[PDB]
């Protein structure tokens, strides 16, 4: 048998076909790859060596992070069709849903109320 | 400022920019598709967990098994080792 | 081999829980010594009927003493 | 009433002709003074309210809010000490005559016996909490904050100010008393409909409700430690004291107008718990579990059943404490390490274990552990919300687990894990934090002890 | 650790499969002498493909080993407690505390301590003083477009010390206790 | 000398004399607000022998 | 583009100083004088003499005067066979039902 | 009756000696461990003596010392209900609790803050005596809670393991969603009956409908860790042993069973619930049997075995048979305590070695253990006049000789047998065979704690049974005549799962490597649930909230509908206003405009 | 010191103790020693504290309302009788209150008292209870949290005109 990925379940490294491709193309994107991670591991471990720095190394990632998951949403945000249906029905859709729930259930409580079937025995809490 | 994640990258040139703010790759790099949703300009990392990454690598921080400078996901927290886990299951 | 183990600094700590429970006890300990003292010796009030003729005053209902005084005193 | 306001103005004299070494030492010293003679109130009557005078008065509801207030200003002074300790000698003056300001309104606010009074004041508690995040911010979010709250208070209450001013020129009093004794039933009219809607929505704004909370995350996110407690602790109860004030004369339309309100608060707590499941900033997620906690107290109010309303009062007064707290701790977080996102600092329980234990018991009482006067609130609501409809009991409980799962989150997240390595800069925790801290807590573990003084005039 | 490459070539491949694909087999042959004898007939596997020359034969092989390895692994492989996985892992992270916080500690508590403390300084001023030559020595081996690899320098010249190396030399014990 | 310390916590005295007014403030309001003095349905008495007023 | 100072550096620690310092002010006297009041005010009086006041505070809320009239009620009621409790708050012969 | 209030609180204020002195120097010092286990034990002792009243005389007393508010009609006050259930478990508690301190002074030594951990201990040993001995439903979840939040603290006894974490953080979450189901009940409760106090709760509800109690089951399957809430106990085995062998052995767990035991009046009213109860119990027994057949790791596998006990318990439930069940809570609570024990032994002589594959040839090496293990796994197996045989028998007894859902009943006897087969997996890979554990050996049990803890439960394993059932009054009518082969089932089923295991690992020996069954990879994956039920909801809940909740809704629609709309709007009639053309021909033309339009309008 | 007519407890019934065996009670003995050890020493120091209270022997005496007129004989803007009446009607509401706790105090003093026996030997108390519920409930329920006099007299003057109508049928 072979394993099927999914969305939660990935495709591990050692049944992945892109693993064991040996191009030169891929080759050089490798190095290229492993060159920013030094570059940067290299910055990060320079000040964070450093016997006169005394505070947090700022790490702009994590500043862009914070940034693009609350301060940017908004600006790039449009009224596409695909947004607004999917805020409408997740906005009010929840809303309305639940009432109507609700609003049967006390109509029914009412009316029970109202012929007196709803028993109330020991009900002197409300 | 120019540090900041920005609109959509629409001209190559662009989203070489993007590329080079996020410390990745221009090959590499990819936004999220311009839906409308607000994500911008900003990377689109593999869904993958802290989990699966290489627990002997060393990380610059080695609970949340990531380096600094390195682009971050967006779902992060979602993905950090103590929530959801996409790492791969033997069935 | 007795080797030194890296700790926060914990004299702070130690030193705020320190004056906290000083300060606590400073008024508590002769509060708590007044209370025993009080309902051991004064002790609490009989429900008496209210005799004829004679209107009790407000601080009269009541039957703890620090309750009375307080009654009394303060309203 | 005088007996605490009038020392509440005396507090402003001193401030600003006390040595620039002793203003934070004599404010603090007489702020206590001042919740020590406010504790007096507390005293109030088994049926009939303290009536003072015929301009103030108290009851079960206003006493534990006056008490709280009063208490709160020195905390406030003792937070703001730290990051105001490079300000010149006037403005530092300026800020603590800001809070005094702040604490005098709201003492008129709670004890005024005319509801236009009530509006006058509780519409002055704008100034001083927009000068306070405006120009004591430390971001430069602290403007469209300011704007955000402002204008959507402002819009909230000129509609109740035009409302009151007709129930004054209709029913011809607007004391509280006299509102009481002379209550009118309310028909289905349009126009009642519409006063009703005036009535209620300037207090649903000020307590945030699902939809017109966005100010809420900005104003307490932008705003310094001080403003942040105020905003959290008793200007957020400001809405439900009206609220509950102004519902003795909405009724019976209270019925028929609250399903919209009902549901949105229902659905609200629910999702903004989730919204704090996912949050990057400790204080917007403080903030989000707030608009949570007072969702709940919204729904209390609008049952309008007298379980609700006890649960409503005792869950005011435990998240002001508890709200309060959360946000010094993450203050105190902020100011070692100069950044509010939560994942930069990781494994603060090993560096500073007192600190942790504070942050645990906070993060206890934020999710309702037995028996804290948080959990007497919350149930007393689940009680009184399964009388109204069985149904309300998925959402209660969901909104429980939620909360206790952000609460440990925030817990796990900042004080647990690995430490973060290049943060070098965490020294030990100050007296005066941990004061702060205990100043927070033991009010509250004591409450629990005696809860009928802060279950409301409906015990 | 040890500094990470760029790749691992397709020796370096089989070698970790060879390690990972005994270690399954001996958490499914619990029993020693079990283990030992299907360990060398899978090491003949190995052994019959040793001559294999061909690289596109080679990977085409590798690939079927893997996915083999897959449909054999064990759900439930041993790991060594304290390796990540482990029932210990991570057990006594919390125990570790950073050296910085010493210098925070109250003159009394320094003075519980002198001799410590003392030596200490003398750890500080070593740092300080051969800092500069760290960073000197680190450009004056940088690549021109920066480093491509992570591996560091060892110390060139007597009298300096490695470049960046007081975190790994003053890093905490492994139980701290 | 005691003159430098009043000269430097004179503001100490500002707000205990507030709530001391103020308690003087609140009674006059009490004292203006005597018109049923003993002429409530329910607490209605007659004064005891030397008794001025009931102070209600 | 402005002539402005540089960011001051990371907030002079307190201890730094002096190692007593409790936080509140850098003059240790002050920070002493500070903490002893925040302390004695804030734990020794209000935590301690106002809970001590509200502990003892007079029952003016009518709760043992409630039992105890329910008590009398009770005894009065079953010595007379009235019901413990009527089905009425008020008197229906002072009520003018339309 | 007078010594027996009297002795009955001071129990549990005892216990609360050490917490208060944690304040003191004691706490400091080395010796709080020693003072909080001697505390313990004197507090046992104490203990004794209400049992013995109740033992001579039947004595049950409620005592509500204090009353803490008085809700309008709903009077709340501090109550203790000192009855058969509270007072004999507070012995059998304390008993357990004072050898697993022991054992935790021997286990934990080296621990830095082993004297916090001995607080925790005595911590979560006062909640769960609180949750014992409560009266009203508001003090039950006083305990419920406090139960929770101890176990969240003591299974992330270790910070810096971030399994430890999620463990604990899953914990709380399970627990809570039981806590929803028991908050439901009190709302019920104090709607319908007017009170949270059992008397009135029990006596006004002779129906009891499905709404309260479907709650209590809730609940009860939180903290007992049934199906659908099973997760949690496995992988709290992330702290420290003594921590799951106290709370997660024999006390926490059990707080379900409790709860569900302690409402048997209004239980037996209702009959859908007993059903459910009995089916649920039935799945919960499978399963959790069937994972522990396939668990390498021993603690995992004494886990899954409470859990499989805490579904007979919740079988025996479904039976109506609420006194058996607290039995089998007692003896549980004597001899798998000792089993998890003897596990934490083995733990720590082969230096943190969890996996059973590498500990090999254990029966010579550690006789003390390998004796308390064997008389534990029999006793878990229902071996004749030990613990065991006095409550799993009579269970299984019962429930062959009843109306019962046959697919339960079957599933229970099914489950008899993988409790045979998961001992002998942890007798045979672990004590027997030839060692497999690393070099350089450093086993040695010579210790007189771990001794002397381990004693005194097997002391209790082997007689505390017939002592317990001989002395109790008898509550249940027993199923006197019964076909031969049902009355012998119970064994039966044990030889037959002792055997068929036993051959299996044999044939282990056996030099022949056979690639994993779908049937075993279902078993050691825990049936799949810990992975597609804690991946799939958790990542639709996160990813919703950040998206949906956060963005799509606060931070875009809800911001677009009112203050942007708005402010654009003003910004536009702001633009138009300010036309800053500033020419007098046109707005001289406006006022032409002006005066024509009022003269036609307003005439 | 309480009224037994108001909280009925019912003569109790203790067994002779009649052994049969040889063997000592633990049970005896264990009781003999905490008499001893616990019961004399407390008692001591109680009738010591006793002495002491007997000195300084002071009363508190018990506040009685006289009656006023109710919210149904008040003018309809009179404030201060309209004041007057409420206030009564809270008193009454509190009394009404604490007799249903009363009730409720005897309902579960009998369920514990009873035993096994609590279904039958309690049919009283729960009658009482059930009497008390109905009439607390009948006069104050559904009036809200901002309850009055006045919605008290329009629930009961609504419950008369329905029971006029149901009469008249």
């Amino acid at each position: 048998p072979k394993y099927k990925p999914s969305r939660l379940a990935t495709l591990p490294a050692t049944l992945d076909p892109a693993e064991y491709d040996i191009s030169p193309e891929t080759r050089k994107a490798q190095a290229e790859r492993l060159a920013i991670r030094s570059r940067l591991k290299r910055e990060y471990l320079l000040q964070y060596n450093d016997p006169n720095r005394l505070g947090v190394i700022e790490d702009p990632a994590l500043i862009r992070w914070t940034y693009a998951r609350s301060a940017n949403i908004y600006p790039n945000f449009r009224p596409t069709p695909k947004t607004s249906l999917l805020g409408a029905l997740f906005g009010i859709g929840p809303l309305f849903f639940w009432y109507y729930v609700f609003k049967t259930d006390r109509d029914k409580k009412e009316k029970l109320i109202q012929e007196g079937k709803l028993d109330q025995t020991f009900n002197i809490s409300y | 400022k120019d540090m900041f994640p920005g609109p959509y990258p629409k001209t190559p040139e662009e989203r070489a920019a993007a590329a080079k703010k996020y410390n990745m790759r221009v090959e590499d790099y990819e936004p999220y598709p311009d839906d409308g949703m607000g994500y911008g300009d900003y990377p689109k990392l593999p869904d993958r967990s802290q989990q699966e990454r290489d627990p002997w690598y060393d990380w610059d921080h080695p609970d949340l098994r990531l380096n600094w400078g390195e682009p971050i996901h967006w779902d992060l927290d979602m993905y950090i080792r103590n929530r959801v886990d996409t790492s791969p299951t033997p069935v | 081999k007795r080797l030194f183990i890296i700790k926060p600094s914990g004299f702070y700590d130690r030193r705020f829980l320190k004056l906290m429970r000083f300060y606590i006890l400073l008024t508590g300990i002769p509060v708590a010594i007044g209370i025993t003292l009080v309902n051991v010796f004064i002790g609490e009030a009989e429900l008496a009927d209210i005799p004829e003729g004679y209107v009790p005053e407000h601080w009269e209902y009541f039957k703890h003493p620090i309750s009375r005084w307080i009654a009394r005193t303060f309203y | 009433m005088l007996k605490i306001i009038i020392p509440t103005t005396m507090l402003l004299p001193m401030t600003w002709m006390s040595k620039h070494n002793m203003i934070w030492i004599n404010a603090t010293v007489h702020s206590l003074l001042i919740s020590l003679i406010s504790l007096s109130l507390l005293n109030q009557l088994g049926e009939n309210s303290l009536n003072f005078s015929l301009t103030f008065f108290s009851d079960s509801l206003s006493a534990p809010l006056l008490v709280l207030t009063t208490w709160l200003l020195p905390l406030m002074l003792m937070a703001s000490q730290s990051h105001l300790s490079k300000e010149t000698t006037t403005r530092k003056k300026l800020y603590i005559t800001m809070l005094i300001l702040l604490q005098l309104f709201l003492i008129m606010t709670f004890t005024a016996t005319e509801l236009i009074l009530f509006y006058i004041l509780f519409e002055a508690t704008l100034v001083p909490t927009l000068i306070i995040i405006t120009r004591w911010g430390n971001q430069t979010e602290r403007l469209n904050a300011g704007l955000y709250f402002l204008f959507y208070t402002l819009a909230g209450s000129l509609p109740l100010l035009v409302a009151l001013v007709y129930i004054q020129n209709t029913t011809g009093s607007l004391n509280f008393l006299i509102i009481h004794y002379w209550s009118h039933p309310l028909s289905n009219s349009w126009s009642n409909i519409f006063m009703w809607l005036a009535c209620i929505m300037a207090f649903m704004v000020k307590m945030p409700l699902y939809g017109l909370h966005l100010w809420l995350p900005k104003a307490h996110v932008e705003a310094p430690i001080a403003g942040s407690m105020v905003l959290a602790a008793v200007l957020l109860k400001l809405g439900g004291y009206g609220m509950m004030r102004i519902t003795t004369i909405l009724n019976p339309l209270t019925n028929y107008m609250a399903y919209p309100f009902l549901m949105l608060s229902m659905w609200g707590m629910i999702m903004t718990s989730s919204i704090c499941l996912r949050q990057t900033d400790l204080k917007s997620l403080i903030a989000y579990s707030s608009v949570s906690h007072m969702a709940l107290v919204i729904v209390a109010i609008m049952i309008q059943t007298p379980w609700s309303f006890m649960g409503a009062t005792a869950l005011m007064i435990a998240h002001g404490l508890t709200s309060s707290m959360l946000f010094c701790l993450a203050n105190t977080n902020y100011e070692r390490v100069h950044s509010r996102t939560m994942i930069l600092a990781r494994g603060l329980q090993t560096l500073l274990p007192l600190m942790a234990t504070w942050w645990l018991m906070a993060s206890l009482t934020n999710l309702a552990l037995p028996p804290s006067i948080n959990l007497i609130g919350e149930l007393f609501i689940i009680t009184a919300s399964f009388s109204w409809s069985n149904i309300t009991i998925i959402l209660m409980g969901m909104n429980m687990m939620i909360t206790a799962l952000y609460s440990l989150y925030m817990l796990i997240t900042t004080q647990r894990g690995k430490y973060t390595h290049h943060i070098n800069n965490i020294k030990a925790s100050f007296t005066r934090e941990n004061a702060l801290m205990a100043l927070h807590i033991l009010p509250l573990l004591l409450l629990t002890l005696n809860p009928k003084m802060i279950l409301g005039p409906l015990y | 650790f040890s500094a990470p490459a760029a790749y691992l070539t397709h020796q370096q491949k089989v070698l970790r499969l060879y390690k990972r694909a005994l270690r399954h087999l001996e958490s499914w042959c619990v029993h020693r002498d079990k283990y030992r004898y299907f360990a060398c007939l899978m090491r003949a596997r190995f052994d019959e493909h040793k001559n294999e020359k061909d690289m596109v034969k080679a990977t085409q092989l590798l690939r079927q080993a893997e996915e083999e390895f897959w449909y054999g692994q064990h759900p439930q492989p041993y790991i060594f407690p304290e390796s990540p996985g482990g029932t210990s892992y991570e057990r006594y992270e919390c125990y570790k505390v950073p050296e910085w916080c010493l210098d925070d500690w109250h003159p009394s508590e320094k003075a519980m301590y002198p001799d410590y403390f003392a030596k200490r300084e003398q750890w500080k001023r070593l740092r300080r003083e051969s800092w500069e030559r760290e960073v000197k020595q680190l450009q004056e081996e940088t690549p021109p477009g920066g480093p491509r690899t992570e591996a560091l320098p060892p110390a060139r010249k007597e009298g300096d010390l490695p470049p960046l190396w007081w975190h790994i030399v003053t890093r905490p014990r492994e139980r701290p206790m | 000398n005691v003159l430098q310390i009043v000269r430097d916590h004179w503001v100490h005295i500002l707000v205990p004399v507030g709530f001391v007014f103020g308690c003087y403030l609140d009674r006059r309001s009490d004292e203006k607000l005597t018109a049923f003095r003993n002429k409530s349905l329910l607490f209605k008495r007659e004064l005891r022998p030397n008794e001025e007023v009931t102070w209600k | 583009i402005r002539l402005q100072e540089d960011p001051d550096p990371e907030d002079e620690n307190l201890y730094e100083k002096n190692p007593d310092s409790h936080g509140y002010d850098k003059d240790p006297i002050v920070d002493l004088w500070n903490m002893r009041v925040v302390f004695f005010f804030g734990f020794s009086i209000v935590l301690v003499l106002g809970s001590t006041f509200v502990a003892y505070l007079p029952d003016y809320r009518m709760q043992e005067w409630a039992r105890r009239e329910a008590e009398r009620l009770v005894k009065y009621r079953e010595a007379n066979g009235l019901p413990l409790m009527e089905s009425n708050c008020f008197d229906p012969n002072k009520i003018q039902l339309p | 009756m007078n010594p027996f209030a009297s002795l009955t609180l001071t129990t549990l204020i005892i216990l609360t000696i050490p917490i208060m002195m944690s304040n003191s120097n004691i706490y400091k010092t080395n010796l709080y461990p020693n003072y909080v286990k001697t505390t313990v034990s004197y507090a046992f002792t104490l203990s004794l003596v209400p049992l013995l009243m109740f033992m001579h005389t039947g004595q049950e007393m409620i005592i509500s010392n204090w009353h803490w508010m008085t809700l309008q009609t709903v009077e709340l006050s501090l109550s203790f209900k000192m009855d058969y259930f509270s007072v004999m478990f507070i012995p059998v508690a304390l008993f357990v609790t004072w050898s697993i301190m022991e054992f935790s002074m021997w286990y934990m030594h080296s621990d830095p803050f082993i004297n916090r951990f001995f607080k925790y201990l005595v911590l979560f040993l006062i909640t769960m005596m609180i949750l014992v001995t409560a009266n009203n439903l508001f003090q039950l979840f006083i305990g419920w809670e406090g139960v929770g939040i101890m176990s969240f603290l003591l299974i992330g006894w270790w910070h810096g393991r971030t399994d430890a974490n999620t463990a604990a953080l899953q914990a709380i979450l399970y627990n809570r969603i039981g806590d929803i189901g028991f908050v439901l009940s009190m709302a019920w409760f104090l709607t319908h009956s007017n009170a949270w106090d059992l008397q009135q709760i029990f006596m006004l509800n002779n129906e009891c409908p499905n709404m309260p109690l479907i709650g209590l089951l809730l609940a009860a399957a939180g903290k007992s860790a049934q199906f659908g809430l099973h997760p949690w106990l496995p992988s709290a085995m992330e702290g420290p042993t003594p921590v799951s062998a106290l709370l997660h052995s024999s006390t926490m767990v059990v707080a379900g069973v409790f709860l569900l035991i302690r409402f048997y009046p209004l239980m037996e009213t209702n009959k859908l619930v007993q059903t459910m109860t009995l089916c649920l119990g039935a799945i919960t027994t499978l399963f959790t049997a069937l994972c522990a057949i396939t668990q390498n790791d021993i603690k995992k596998i004494v886990a899954f075995s409470t859990s499989s006990q805490l579904g007979l318990m919740m079988v025996t439930i479904g039976i109506n048979q609420p006194h058996l069940a607290f039995l089998h809570i007692c003896m549980h609570a004597f001899f798998k305590a000792m089993l998890f024990m003897c596990s934490g032994s083995i733990i720590h002589s082969l230096n943190d070695e969890q996996d059973i594959r590498k500990m090999g040839g254990l029966y010579k090496a550690m006789p003390f253990t390998t004796t308390a293990l064997i008389i534990g796994s029999l006793a878990l197996t229902g071996m004749p006049y030990l613990t065991g045989f006095y409550s799993k028998d009579l269970i299984i007894e019962a429930v062959n000789m009843s109306y019962t859902n046959a697919w339960a009943l079957l599933m229970t006897l099914i489950a008899t047998s993988l409790t045979a087969a998961y001992s002998t997996r942890i007798i045979f890979f672990a004590f027997l065979g030839k060692p497999r554990f690393p070099p350089l050996v450093l086993i040695n049990e010579n210790n007189p704690l771990l001794i002397n803890s381990i004693k005194r439960l097997l002391i209790g394993s082997i007689f505390a049974g017939f002592i317990i059932s001989n002395n109790i009054p008898p509550m249940t009518v027993p199923n006197t005549t019964m076909p031969l082969y049902m009355k012998m089932t119970a064994l039966i089923v044990t030889i037959m799962g002792f055997m068929l295991a036993l051959e299996l690992n044999n044939t282990t020996y056996y030099l022949k490597f056979k690639y994993p069954s779908q049937t075993y990879k279902f078993s050691n994956m825990l049936g799949y649930y810990p992975s597609i039920m804690h991946r799939l909801p958790t990542y639709h809940n996160l990813s919703m909230s950040q998206k949906s909740a956060s963005s799509l809704l606060d931070l875009i629609w809800l911001e677009t509908i009112l203050p942007k709309t708005t402010s654009f709007i003003q910004m536009k009639m702001s633009i138009m206003v300010s036309n800053q053309k500033g020419l007098i021909k046109l707005y001289f033309l406006s006022f032409l405009i002006t005066i024509m339009i009022s003269m036609t309008l307003f005439n | 010191s309480w009224d037994k007519d108001v909280y009925p407890e019912p003569p109790r019934r203790t067994p002779a103790p009649a052994p049969q065996t040889s063997l000592p009670n633990p049970v005896t003995y264990l009781t003999k020693i905490f008499d001893l050890l616990v019961d004399r020493p407390v008692t001591l120091a109680r009738e010591f504290i006793e002495q002491q209270h007997a000195k300084n022997r002071y009363y508190y005496y018990h506040r009685e309302f006289r009656r006023v007129p109710d919210i149904t004989e008040c003018e309809e803007k009179d404030i201060l009788c309209m004041f007057e009446a409420e206030m009564q009607w809270r008193r009454d509401y509190k009394v009404d209150q604490e007799i249903v706790n009363i009730i409720q105090e005897r309902l579960k003093a009998c369920q514990q008292r009873e035993g096994e026996s609590y279904r039958q030997n309690c049919a009283k108390e729960l009658e009482q209870f059930t009497q008390v519920s109905k009439a607390f409930q009948d006069r104050y329920s559904d009036l809200g949290a901002h309850y009055s006099a006045r919605k008290c007299l329009a629930k009961q003057k609504q419950r008369m005109l329905a029971e006029r109508k149901a009469a008249k049928e």
